[PDB]
Formats: structure tokens, C-alpha cells, sequence
């Protein structure tokens, strides 16, 4: 879960990027 | 003549402007790049491209803000905030949300504080954002609207055949699986990641990712809702990627009238859009198509008369920015 | 006791070779081989590999002419043609013609001429010929035959769970797609081939190839008979690939039932030979899986009521080399 | 009919010719 | 009975762990373990690996914020600032920094303001940090040394068999270059990077980078102090590594003769660390070999007599882990 | 006018042709090609290409066995032995042979013996035939020399720098490494191979290989002979190779004065075959590169004063097809 708060905030990081495809 | 800047110069970003710098007599007008990288990197990285290769043109700094494509000067801003870009000051008229972070109206929404008329999310967008792919609804699109999305990859390349599918032969319902060439978005090597199939080595395994690509196809094709879902998987090939659709039409048939079909489209009303390939190519010979879907006939199959099996090759960085250009030359000759 | 002999030390011949070595208590007793190659030409490939790494155990070669895994010495033969093979005058009941050079009777036959009472095809067979998939129908074989063929890697997995989806919902029609790892009869680059894709930069490409392992599951179930079919795609990975099943059924089911009907089957009629994977995996991770089949839970979805889809990851080297080593336990415990 | 799968034929484990299915 | 915390469990992180886990009596106890994610990654990632594949142990949560890994519970902490880390609460005695982004004495500093009473970096120094080798100087190790470090992976190859070729040749100057497998530094596909290079798709491209090993390797051997110089090249495998190492030495000598000596070596002192291979092998052939340094003998040459080229192969992730644990257990056996 | 057949429509093979293709005002007129395949993977092969792109041109067959190019028709023959080839009725005068299994007059000759006037090895003529290398000792060819090599890949990347340092420092004694490319000579996956290590998948591995370009390399700059050697290290990548040259030279020098003296011979008599690349890239961008090599000044090092390091990169299969086309103009334009 540490991570998904993280990353709403830093959506562009390495541990966070999900695209689409 | 719109004034276009390309928020986010990634993959998407890049590719975009080379597409554009390709058309001839276009109503767009480059005029600005935004990445957190300034001028050094972005001229860099766009002359020289791993997968496109190496751009042939004219590429060099400018002043030191700018570059310069074959003379077109295009300012390089570099802010990480949408809200503080000089779009004002730059007379944008539209901005190319590429960064794949700002997909909601409150994120897209910044780039018309900054100043810019109309943003259009290359990616699937969030909200009550209306969607579209060039050759299906790219009708529908009426000056009203500041932020639209233009979709992903892969829902630019299924709805044009599924458009065909669904509309001849009927479609009842449908899956779907697209071997997809890894993308930005993957670990390289074993690293955290809130998604445990892309912190796995992106070029080493066969990753598999929920996508949501399929059911998208209803906002561009109404009926469909419902009807269609799907997975992706991730191979080790930096680029162009396969759609695998298993549909179960209601009007019976078989595969030669199936591509038959197709090949009909492809001259009719979805021509530069739609393309039917019967040559034994793989992945790599479809780099830099301007197709949003090619189809394998040599592939397509039928079982119980009504399950029918089409196979779709797509480059999913190249045709996709194709289509962004397209649905912004839409977007600039519906300019109200 | 019952004399083994592998002919095409390949992929195959040498995994296959591992498999038995790791077996708590085999009843084969593995004493020749027979390559195209050289003998520590042989000896050397086998105590590395770079898909299974070190082999554990002392492979060094015993004499000009033979082995010696862990002092068991295996005679190690080379000649092409196999009507010339020392298996009369060496005494082989069972010959694993792992080349897939001879796959039918008229080829894989000139192995009996030798003096090979019963032969084991590798691969599908060619024209009419007896086929087996160990768990599904590794029980229709007779003694009485001859020569036999464990089939495709991506049927020998496409079968264990097509089995409890037909006699569970009523398998009506059907089509298949395998990502699979690319394999010897592909090119490294671009080289001429009779089949102009497997011709294709393997490590660069996503390969389209023509496979039976779809008609080829209505054999080890008849009932399957001309219902299922598609395609395979090679892809850049050196082991493992995945089964992409989708057939639409008459007995209406959700996805998550699907799965628990997997599950049973799991520990019963397919334990050992099935499997289900409730986390979220990668290829890689299922390396040296000895399960034929192993369904990937949290991917299996259900269109419209009954069209189901359901995915299989196989190590098709290690995987397959395992029901090998099985369809010979079948034969030499079944032994007349 | 081409020279490759004549070729082929009489060698089948070449580089050229070799066929896996799956 | 040494209280361990790893903080970034990031490739170094894991392997660490595991080369402990098969530490045959160890004076060592992993108590926790920090990075940005939590259980979710920890556990999943330290179960799996697409390099070191499964790991035999049960690794399952236990808690929110701890993991089980065959019985003994570790900790998860997450918090990116090591001030902030419960280092005193946990009563941690020694830190393994492998964040990447702790190397300098200033910001290693914090986990010993957090609790830590001694911190090592999983990589070379920055500021007064002592750097140490194992086999060639961590016997110059003092009790009273806060923060150390284990150097990098290819420094650690290098001073080795560099050690034995100076003492018994005496190097007058030389130059080196690492083919290495790439890293979590580089980019998938072209992406931003301050090093226009890395940001180069790593697995597409052979990427020249630097390497401050060469002046590294004066650290642990004076002798050295500016003899060698060298570059690095990135190349599309994701573990395993190779130095080529040419040196000018003073005593005129022979291929033979020289890996002769290396070999003297690897029975009496560097016993353990360096070791003189003779199979034809490959890079993956070497996965997890405890040796910093794997001299392959047969491309051992000299040129004219005084101008020596070796190769030497070592596991950056692996070889280097053992190293880590080996020193952590240097500074155990010196506690107080 | 000379008339032209390609043996061998391998990589080199296609990439001649090409190379050829797109040259302004050329002597040669190719209208013949050779490989056990026919028409079909001919026809195909030259269209496209996992590395070169769809070829820009005309590319349909025409009859069961010829071919045509934008217009021009070329007979496609399917001979293995090149006794019994049409060189005598096709006026064939020289003949590119590049099967990579005709390499001695033994062999080539055949092709004399055929009808054909002269043979071009694309490669190290086996025993005593006139090498070449362009730029260094072309000129010094004479027409009475039936057959005659053009070297190696390597071989003309290296001669060309090798020949500039020895005139403007003096070669004493050096030593070089190529990280290569992988070749058709290598297996896909773990295969037989007469070279244990060459047997080893290429797109997984660091693999070590013998090279004879130290020593060809005194063939054609005869003041290098007894001077140099090394290895090989082919990686894996498709195409674009590097060599990793140390020597100790004569007149003291540094950096800066190796590249300025590179350059200088890049803008006179190497113009064109020589290049100074003074940009941060990587080997992908060097596809398509024509020239035999190209520097990466940056990279450039000189330790100790007379210890120099270079790295140069070229493209083995479309660079050295451009120095194959270069040797035939060279032969067609002192015809006799
Ligand atoms: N790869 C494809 O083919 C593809 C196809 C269709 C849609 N898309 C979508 O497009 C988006 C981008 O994909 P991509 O492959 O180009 O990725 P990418 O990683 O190459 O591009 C992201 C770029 O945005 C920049 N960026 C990040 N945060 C920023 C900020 N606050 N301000 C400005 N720039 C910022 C990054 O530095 C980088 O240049 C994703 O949302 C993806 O789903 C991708
Ligand atoms: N590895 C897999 O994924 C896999 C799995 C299941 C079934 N198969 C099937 O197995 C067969 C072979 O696959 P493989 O991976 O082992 O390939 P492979 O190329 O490594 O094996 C062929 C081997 O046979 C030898 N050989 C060739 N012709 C011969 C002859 N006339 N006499 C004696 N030896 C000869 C070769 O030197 C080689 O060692 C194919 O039919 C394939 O469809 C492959
Ligand atoms: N890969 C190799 O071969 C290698 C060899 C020798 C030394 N090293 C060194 O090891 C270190 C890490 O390298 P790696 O390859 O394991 O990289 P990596 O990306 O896999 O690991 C870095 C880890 O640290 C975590 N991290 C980053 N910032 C953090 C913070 N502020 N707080 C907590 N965790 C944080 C990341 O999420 C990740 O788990 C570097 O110092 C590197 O130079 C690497
Ligand atoms: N690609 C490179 O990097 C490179 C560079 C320089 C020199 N070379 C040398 O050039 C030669 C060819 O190399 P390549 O890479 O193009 O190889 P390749 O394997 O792609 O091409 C050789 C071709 O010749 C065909 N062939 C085999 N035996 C034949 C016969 N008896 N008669 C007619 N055709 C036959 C093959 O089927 C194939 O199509 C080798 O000697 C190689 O060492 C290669």
C-alpha cells in the first residue's frame, strides 16, 4: 500500500508509470 | 494556422513530431516543446531514436531555448507544472498532452489555465472526456469540447476492424488478447512497482496486463458496450505490437469473405486507416505504418460458421501519433 | 531395465536426457545417443546450457565414443541415417527420436528396421499415426503399437485443461493462439527458409507460425473433433510460453466457476499434470514447471455467459521433457 | 515447384528447412 | 547475534539476502528491510526473480509491515528519509545502503543518526568513507570505522587478478574495459537520462559508459595510484559481466606463465575469490559463481612480451553480493 | 559495364545488393544471384529485412526463376555447386562470392571454372589469396589476380585507424578486442557448432570467439605484421560492431592529438573510409553507416604516454557490402 500513495503523487516515477498498452 | 506545443516529449511526444513534420500542407504548426530534460536532451533524443532511428532532418539548438527542425524554430520550455507554461505568451492554440500523467480535466484542464485553447490526451482519457479514433467517430468531435482524449494504442486499432466486424457480420460478443511490444512504462530489470507483472524485466519475459482497451471500444462505437474485454501481453520487441480478436458475430460466414470484407473497407471508407496484408510479414516489417490496423488475412479464421478470428498488426508508437496528427487537423479545420 | 537410446540429442534429446537423470527411480535405463554432432561435442552441451544452466552431475566423456554422467557410461553414437543405428546389435527396446526429422511410420520406422522394437515421436505425428498425451489418453496406448507421439508441447498443454472444459460446459466451437517462445527452426537473422517467416530475426521479432497443436487436440479427444484450430506466434523469449484458449460453450458459467472446475481437476485426474496459478506472474517465473499445464487464475475471463478464455503457461522444453519421460514409463511398466 | 523444398527433402535437419510446429 | 536492516531492497537488496540466506552459519541477522513499497514488493519480488528465479523458502507476509521467509520475520519499513528510519527502535547494529542514493558520507550519515551504529554502502564512497575489498584489502578494516564501503562490481573484479599481476609483475601502467550487463540506471527505450547514453534502450544497444574503477582499484591497491584508466560497455544481457584488462608490465612474461600465476593464487590467498576457469564458456555459464573473479585462461595473451591482456568474467549481482555479506561479516567479527 | 552475380543471398549477399542499388553512376551491372533457396525467398528477403527495412524499390519476381528491381530483371539461379553454374552464357565477368563456404582458390575457382572471369571473397581467403582493404592497400591490386579477398568485417574497420596511428605514432606492439555483433554462424538456442562457445544461444550471451583481424591486418599495412592480436566478444545485438584497439606507440602523445590526427586523415586520404564521431551515441545509431570506421573521439585514452585506447564502431553488414561494392569498381575500372 506504501507504494500506491506514492505514487498518486508522483504518477510519472519508475515504481508508479502504468500506461495502457 | 494552429500554434501546437507537445507537453511531455516521450515516446508519444517524438514520434508525433516527426509524424507531423512529415505531412504535407498541414494546419498545424509546431512551436513548442515541454519536458522536465530542457533544450540539450530534447534535440538529442529526437535526432537520434533507438526504434525510429535517426531523424532525417535538420536538427540543432537555436538561440539557447529553441531548436531548429529544417529551419522551423520551436521554442523548449521546461516546467513540470501544466499551469505555469507560457501558452499564453505563446499563442498555443492546442497542446499534445503526452506526458501520460494529465488525463483527467482537473490535469489536461491546467494547460487552458496556462493559455491553450484545446488539449488532446494521448492516452485513454478520464472523466466525462470525450474519445475518439480517427476513421470510426472522429465525427462526432464538435468545437465545444477543450479536452479529448484520443484514446490507446491498441483501441485505435481494433475499432476500425471491429467497426467492420460488428457492422457486416454482427458482433455478439468478444475477447481479445494483443501480444504488445514493452513499453516505458516496465521495469527494466527487477525493481519495485505497484503493478507485479510490469516490475519484471521487461526484455526478458512475456508479461501479461490487464488492459481496459476493449471495453473503451464503446465510447467510440456505441453499440459494443458491454460486448467486448480483454488482456494484453508484454514481449521482449521495443516496438509494433499484434491484436488478437476471437468475435462471435451473429450472421454466419467464413474467413475469404471475412477479409473480403475488409479489403472492401480499406478502399472505402477507412482508407489510410485500414489496411489487409496477405504477404507472411512479422512485427518488425510493420515499423512506421500509417495503418491504425493491418490485417493478416493469411491468418483469419472461422469456427462453428459464426466464431470468427482476425489477426491486426499495429505500430503502436508510429500509426498512433499518425492518428494524433489526423484527429488535430480535425480538430484545426473544426475550429469554431 | 528397459534399454534407452535418444536419437537428436536437440533441445529435446538433452532436456528430455535430464528429466530421467532427475527421476526418483526410472524404470528406462538411457545407454546410447545418437547426434549429427560430435561426442564432447555432446558431453560438453550437456553439462551447460544456458536455458537449464549446469547440469548437475560429472558429464565427462568416457573413452572417443562415450559419456559418463555420473559414472553411468552412455555410449554415444553418429550417423545420419538411422537404419544404420547400433540398436539391434546394442539391444534398444525403446528409441527417443527427439530430431523430429522422422516423424511417421515410413521415417521414424527406420529406426525399427535398425533394431528399435518401439519408437517415441517427439513431435506430432505425420499422416496416420498414434497419438498420446500423458494425462488425457496415455492409457488408449497398446502394446500392440509400435510407434507412438507424445505431440506438441503447446497441445500436450492445451489438452489436460480442454479436457475439463468440454465435459464440463460443453465445449462447442473454439479457437486457440499460443505466445510462444521462439525455437531451433527459426533464423538468428535474416536467412532463407522454405517457410518465409520462421526465416525472420528470431530475437527481433514477434513470428506468426502455422501449428497443428489445435486439430491436433481433437486426436487425444475425439470428441474435440474438427472444433478447435488457430494460430501461434513466436516471440523473443528463449523457454516458456502461453496458450491463449477461447472456445464458446452451451452451459452458461462465469468466470470465477471456470476456475474452480481447474482447481478440482487440479488434484485428481490432472494432479501433477495440471496446475493453477492464483498470483501474478511472468513467464520466467514458471521455468522447470513440471505441470503440462498450468492456468493462470486471475486472467481467466467470460464474455457473453458461455465463450470462455483461460491462460496457459508451459515450459515447453522442460515441461513437454517431462510427459516424455512419462509416455515411456506408460510403455516400459505397460511393457508385453 | 521451388529449389528450397526439393532441397528439403533429402535435408530435412538443415538450418533452411527445419519445420518445429509448436 | 548482529542485528542487519537493508536498506533499499532494490537487484543488491535481494541478493544480499540470499546470499546470506545460504550462509552456512552467518553472525548475522537480517531484522529489516526499507525501500519505497512495502510487504506487497518486498515479499512478491524476494520470491521471485527473473535472474535468480524462484527462491526456495517461504516468503509470505506476515503483517502489513513484516514478511516471514522460512520462519524468521523481517521488518518492512518504508520510509525514503533514513533519518526517519526506526533504527534505534529495531536496535539495528550495522546498515546495508543500497539506495544507490546514500553513497556519500553526509547522507549515510542519517542512519546512524536514526540508530544504526555502522553503515555500508553497496557501492563505491563519496566523502571520508573508508573503501574496502574483500581478498585483496578488508583486513585494514577498523572497529572504529562508522561508514565503509564494498567498492562497485566491477572494481571488485578488477583489483583481484590486478593485485596478482602487479606482485608478480610489477603493472607500469594499463587500461581496461568492462563489457557489462546492463542496469536498473539505464532505459527501456529512449528515454531521459542525464547521461545521453544510458537513456539509450538498453537492450537494443551496446552503450558506452565510464567507470571510476580503474582509479578505483589504487584504494585497495596504492601501488596503482593512476596506472589504469578504462570505460565501460553496456551490452544487452541482464547479469554477469567481463572485464579486458591490458597492462604493460615490468617483467617480461608469457600467456602460460600467467595464468599460471593466477592460478597459484587462486589456491593461496584470493582462494575463494578469484578463480582460473578453462572451459569454453559463456557468459550465463557463470550465473551465481561465488568468485569475484573468473579468469577465462584460453583468451588469456602477450603481446611482445610485457603488454598482457585478461579476461576476466564475474557476476555483478550475485559475486558482488557474497563480497557485501563477507565484509558485513569482517565488520562482525571486529565488533567492538 | 562489367556484368555481376551474387553467390550466396545471405546477409552480405542482399546487403551488396542494396549497397549497389542506390550508387550514382556505377561500373557494375548485377544480373545474377545464387543460394540453395530460389525466386521465393530471394524476391522476399530482398524486400524486406529485420534490419535494413522494407528495401525502397520494385521488388516482384518474374518467371519461376528470376527476379526484378525498379525495372531490371536478374536471373535468380539455385545451384550448391558452383562448377555447374551459368557463368559462362550470363557473360558473368566478376562473381561476389559470399557463401562463406568458397574461400580458397580450391573453391572460388569453380566459379572460373564456370565461366566467370573473377571472384570477390566477402571474406579472409583461405591460404594465399590477394587481400584487400580500401583506403589501405586496394590500389595495390592488379588484374592478372583471378581470385582475391577483401578481409573481414573487422579486419576493414581496424586496418583504416591501425594505418593512421602507425604513420603518425608507430605501432610497437598492440592488442584489441570487438564486441561483435552475433552472425548466421551462430546458434539461436544451445546447438550443435563446431566451436563449443559459437554453439551458445547469441541473444542471451557474452560470447568469447577467436579472430584472425589482428593478423589479417599485416596483410594489407605489412609494417603491423608480428604486431598485434586478440579476441572477439560477440553480444547480444543484430547488427553494429566496436573494436577496442590498446597500442603502445613511439611518439609520445595524448587524447586530444590521436583524434585531431584521425580527424586529419578522415578529411584527406581516408575520406570516406574513415570518421570521427564526436557526439555521446550508441551502436544502433550507427546502422547504415558507410563508412569502414568511424571514431568515438570521446572515448579515445592515452595512458602513460605512449599507451593509446581506441574505440571505433562500424556496421559489419551494410559497411563492409559498401567496401565489397568499392573493390568491384576498383577491379572493373583496371579491366584487362
Ligand atoms: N507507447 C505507445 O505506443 C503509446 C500508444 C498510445 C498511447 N500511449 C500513452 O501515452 C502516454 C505517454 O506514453 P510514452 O510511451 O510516450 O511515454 P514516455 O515515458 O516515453 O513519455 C513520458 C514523457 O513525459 C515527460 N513527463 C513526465 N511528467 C511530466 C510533467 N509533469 N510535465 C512535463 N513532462 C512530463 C517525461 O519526462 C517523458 O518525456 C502514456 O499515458 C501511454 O499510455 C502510449
Ligand atoms: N524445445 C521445445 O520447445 C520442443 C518441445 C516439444 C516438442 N518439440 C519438437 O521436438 C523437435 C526437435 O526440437 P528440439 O528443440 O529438440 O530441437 P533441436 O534442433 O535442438 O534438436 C535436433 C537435434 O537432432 C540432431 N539431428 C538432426 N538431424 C539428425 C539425424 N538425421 N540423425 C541424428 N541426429 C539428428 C541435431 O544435431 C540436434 O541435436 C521438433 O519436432 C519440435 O516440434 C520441441
Ligand atoms: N546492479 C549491479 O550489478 C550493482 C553492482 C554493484 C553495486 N551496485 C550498487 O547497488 C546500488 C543499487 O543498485 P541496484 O542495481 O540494486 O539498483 P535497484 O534500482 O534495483 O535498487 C535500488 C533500490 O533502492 C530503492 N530506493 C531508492 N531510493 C530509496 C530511498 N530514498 N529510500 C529507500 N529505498 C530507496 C529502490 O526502490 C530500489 O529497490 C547502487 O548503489 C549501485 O551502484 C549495483
Ligand atoms: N555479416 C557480416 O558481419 C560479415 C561481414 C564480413 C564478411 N562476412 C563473411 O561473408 C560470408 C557470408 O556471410 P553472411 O553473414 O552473409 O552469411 P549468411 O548465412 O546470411 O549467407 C550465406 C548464404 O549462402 C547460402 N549458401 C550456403 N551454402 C551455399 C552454397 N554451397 N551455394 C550457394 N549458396 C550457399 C546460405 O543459405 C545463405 O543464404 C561469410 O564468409 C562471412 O564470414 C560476414
Amino acid at each position: 500500500d506504501p507504494l500506491e500513495e506514492y505514487c498518486k503523487d508522483n504518477p510519472e516515477t519508475n515504481e508508479c508509470r502504468t500506461y495502457d498498452n | 494556422k494552429l500554434k501546437v506545443a507537445i507537453n511531455g516529449f516521450g515516446r508519444i511526444g517524438r514520434n508525433f513530431l516527426r509524424c507531423w513534420h512529415g505531412r504535407k500542407d498541414s494546419p498545424l504548426d509546431i512551436i513548442a516543446i515541454n519536458d522536465t530534460g530542457g533544450v540539450k536532451q530534447a534535440s538529442h533524443l529526437l535526432k537520434y531514436d533507438s526504434t525510429l532511428g535517426i531523424f532525417d532532418a535538420d536538427v540543432k539548438p537555436s538561440g539557447e531555448t529553441a531548436i531548429s527542425v529544417d529551419g522551423k524554430i520551436i521554442q523548449v520550455v521546461s516546467n513540470r507544472n501544466p499551469s505555469l507554461l507560457p501558452w499564453k505568451e505563446l499563442g498555443i492554440d492546442i497542446v499534445i498532452e503526452g506526458t501520460g500523467v494529465f488525463v483527467d480535466r482537473e490535469g489536461a484542464g491546467k494547460h487552458i489555465e496556462a493559455g491553450a485553447k484545446k488539449v488532446i490526451i494521448t492516452a485513454p482519457g478520464k472523466g466525462d472526456i470525450p474519445t475518439y479514433v480517427v476513421g470510426v467517430n472522429a465525427d462526432a468531435y464538435s468545437h465545444d469540447e477543450p479536452i479529448i482524449s484520443n484514446a490507446s494504442c491498441t483501441t485505435n486499432c481494433l475499432a476500425p476492424f471491429v467497426k467492420v466486424l460488428d457492422q457486416k457480420f454482427g458482433i455478439i460478443k468478444g475477447t481479445m488478447t494483443t501480444t504488445h511490444s514493452y513499453t516505458g512504462d516496465q521495469r527494466l530489470l527487477d525493481a519495485s512497482h505497484r503493478d507485479l507483472r510490469r516490475a519484471r524485466a521487461a526484455a526478458l519475459n512475456i508479461v501479461p496486463t490487464s488492459t481496459g482497451a476493449a471495453k473503451a471500444v464503446a465510447l467510440v462505437l456505441p453499440n459494443l458496450k458491454g460486448k467486448l474485454n480483454g488482456i494484453a501481453l508484454r514481449v521482449p520487441t521495443p516496438n509494433v505490437s499484434v491484436v488478437d480478436l476471437v468475435v462471435q458475430v451473429s450472421k454466419k460466414t467464413f474467413a475469404e469473405e471475412v477479409n473480403a470484407a475488409f479489403r472492401d473497407s480499406a478502399e472505402k471508407e477507412l482508407k489510410g486507416i485500414l489496411d489487409v496484408c496477405d504477404e507472411p510479414l512479422v512485427s518488425v516489417d510493420f515499423r512506421c505504418s500509417d495503418f491504425s490496423t493491418t490485417i493478416d488475412s493469411s491468418l483469419t479464421m472461422v469456427m462453428g460458421d459464426d466464431m470468427v478470428k482476425v489477426i491486426a498488426w499495429y505500430d503502436n508508437e508510429w500509426g498512433y501519433s499518425q492518428r494524433v496528427v489526423d484527429l488535430a487537423d480535425i480538430v484545426a479545420n473544426n475550429w469554431k
